[PDB]
């Protein structure tokens, strides 16, 4: 029942970059009679499987760069990364395989920030087929941009709302936008906008129009 | 060259009981001794099970007694038999392989499987298109969807970049989950684009084509 520890919580890197990774253990996975460091690293790429990085707590997984360095022992583990590309954005995470039950740690986010970027919108009306069952949803898309962070929006009596995770290509994020209703209630009014506000925004971006049915 | 695939999740109620099926080729089946990881939704990765080149089968605690883990070196297959799932276990379900032929380290992984445990009902979707000069784009919604997951893809998985799928969001019992997509407007309505979306185990697979919304009130 060995405890895993991977600090910080969150991160902020730049490509080019150093990036020190802290396996801490609740015990030794280091075996005096073989030496051995029982100790592995995992990259996980968001919606996959993770794959082996790290093994022996050193030992690189065949086909892992050279930019990833294994290190340290016994408790007090450490990932090294030389050069921080961007196709390594995602999270890490470290095992124990000393004995059971095998055990990973709470794993690390590095959130890449290269360039506040411009988020492009795009505001769509519920659909002929929508009104057609019983209700209806307007949606508004952010669409590659930089910071993550930005909210968006007059009653707002129950939205929803839905992020990516940062594209592996271009450091961005991008959002949804379910502004659910009743169907009637949708005719009650006429003029319909999203607006963003940015890091880059000071005077807001919008995307707008009128019920095309007035 | 060593693939490993996941079959026979979805949902089930609770106290109920699923037989997972990881199918493996590529490798000298009965050399390695292999294993299986679970991912709970909080994202936090957990050992399940592992069984050794001779059988040797190893648990986590949380598991033992519901859960048994067989291969078949015969066939290429490994199984986990997961009975009286608990609302714990609702997770993504993944076979490993040893890294060599030697302990259960996780070399080689599925793609995963989810297991959904809510007494919910199994509900097809609905899906709605969104249809509105440099660059136009157009969307596809799912409105109520459930158990998770879908698979959406535009034009028939034709269409690779200015693609933003997000996230599914439930919520009471429905999962609503959008997509974004941008062609010139020199692209679209000048040639046909498809929503085509698949939900499992409710045996449904639909595609709704993107079409203008016109002019027609009476």
């Amino acid at each position: 029942d060995i405890v895993m520890s991977q600090s910080p919580s969150s991160l902020a890197v730049s490509v080019g970059e150093k990036v020190t990774m802290s396996c801490k253990s609740s015990q030794s996975l280091l075996y005096r009679g073989n030496q051995m460091n029982y100790l592995a690293w995992y990259q996980q790429k968001p919606g996959q499987s993770p794959k082996l990085l790290i093994y022996w707590a050193s030992t690189r997984e065949s086909g892992v760069p050279d930019r990833f360095t294994g290190s340290g022992s016994g408790t007090e583990f450490t990932l090294t990364i030389s050069s921080v590309k961007a196709e390594d954005l995602t999270v890490y995470y470290c095992q124990q395989y000393y004995t059971y039950p095998r055990t990973f740690g709470g794993g690390t986010k590095l959130e890449i920030k290269r360039a506040d970027a411009a988020p492009t919108v795009s505001i769509f009306p519920p659909s002929s087929e929508q009104l057609t069952s019983g209700g209806a949803s307007v949606v508004c898309f952010l669409n590659n941009f930089y910071p993550k962070d930005i909210n968006v929006k007059e009653r707002q009596n129950g939205v929803l709302n839905s992020w990516t995770d940062q594209d592996s290509k271009d450091s961005t994020y991008s959002m949804s936008s379910t502004l659910t209703l009743t169907k009637d209630e949708y005719e009650r009014h006429n003029s319909y906008t999203c607006e963003a506000t940015h890091k880059t925004s000071t005077s807001p971006i919008v995307k707008s129009f009128n019920r095309g049915e007035c | 060259e060593v693939q490993l695939q996941e079959s026979g999740g979805g949902l089930v109620k609770p106290g109920g009981s699923l037989k997972l099926s990881c199918a493996a080729s590529g490798f000298t089946f009965s050399t390695y001794a292999m294993s299986w990881v679970r991912q709970t939704p909080e994202k936090r990765l957990e050992w399940v099970a592992s069984i050794s080149t001779g059988d040797n089968t190893y648990y986590t605690d949380s598991v033992r007694g519901r859960f048994t883990i067989s291969r078949d070196n015969a066939r290429n297959i490994l199984y986990l038999q997961m009975s009286s799932l608990r609302s714990e276990d609702t997770a993504m379900y993944f076979c490993t392989r040893g890294r060599g032929d030697r302990g259960d380290l996780f070399g080689y992984w599925g793609q995963g499987t989810l297991v959904t445990v809510s007494s919910a009902k199994t509900t097809a979707p609905s899906v709605y298109p969104l249809a509105p000069g440099s660059s136009v784009t157009l969307g596809c919604l799912v409105k109520g969807y459930f158990p998770e997951p879908v698979t959406l893809t535009w034009n028939s998985g034709s269409l690779s970049s200015g693609v933003h799928t997000f996230p599914a969001v439930l919520q009471s019992d429905l999962y609503t989950l959008s997509s974004s997509v941008t062609v010139t407007s020199s692209t679209w309505p000048s040639q046909s684009i498809t929503c085509n979306v698949a939900h499992p185990a409710s045996s449904t697979k639909v595609d709704k084509k993107i079409e203008p919304r016109g002019p027609t009130i009476k």
